[PDB]
């Protein structure tokens, strides 16, 4: 096992035996590897103008509306609600 | 009465205006005879969803046509937040005037 | 109810044994519902 602070994966499975003398035979062993997570080195920043006026001081909410899946944006007013 | 134009004054060429007329709406017939016949205008707010962000304005003025019934100033408001907003910075109905 | 996306509630609660109450207190407008009232604003020390 790969062990970190975080999760412990599992990286090599060998199979092994054992001779009489003192000894060993092996096969080679099955290799496992795991996404990393390291925005230290690999975070990167993207511009946006695709939410415009979406902000938390007037009534806008990142929401889970009709179908959900992705979030959308709820823009309310009086009266009316507005959706991207 | 019921269309957009830029504005024929001197200062006003470069300003696009939205007119509506009010007999076209269709208000009186939302409610019977019964209820009363005369039926007037206590006051206009106006909404612009989502046009502008927390620290944007939008400069625009409502007003009314024939200007000549009304007390001076009350012929026209400023839009300025352009949320639900009006003529004054504080709208209270139980004033006195 | 559910309602258009600029739509109005119109309606008219009144009371029909019109008696000794004064002049245009027998009937309340709707305009939207939600805790609704007959005056734009509701103000109990109003005087009338």
């Amino acid at each position: 096992y790969d062990e970190s602070a975080i999760a412990s994966t599992l990286v090599f499975v060998r199979r092994v035996g054992h001779e009489q003398d003192g000894n060993v035979v092996t096969l080679p062993p099955l290799e496992l590897a795991y996404q990393d997570f390291s925005p230290r080195h690999h975070a990167h920043w993207q511009p946006m103008d695709v939410l415009a006026n979406f902000n938390a001081i007037q009534r806008w909410q990142l929401v889970d509306l009709k179908g959900e899946g992705l979030p959308g944006l709820l823009y309310q007013d009086k009266g009316a609600w507005w959706y991207r | 009465n019921n269309n957009l134009a830029f504005g024929a004054g001197t200062d006003t060429k470069t300003s696009l205006q939205a007119s509506v007329s009010f007999a076209d709406l269709k208000i009186r017939e939302d409610y019977p005879a019964s209820l009363g016949k005369i039926r007037r205008i206590k006051q206009i707010s106006v909404t612009l969803p989502a046009l502008l962000g927390p620290y944007q304005d939008v400069q625009a003025i409502l007003s009314y046509g024939d200007k000549a019934g009304l007390a001076n100033g009350c012929e026209a408001l400023a839009v300025s937040h352009g949320m639900n907003d009006s003529g004054q910075f504080q709208l209270d109905f139980n004033d006195g005037k």
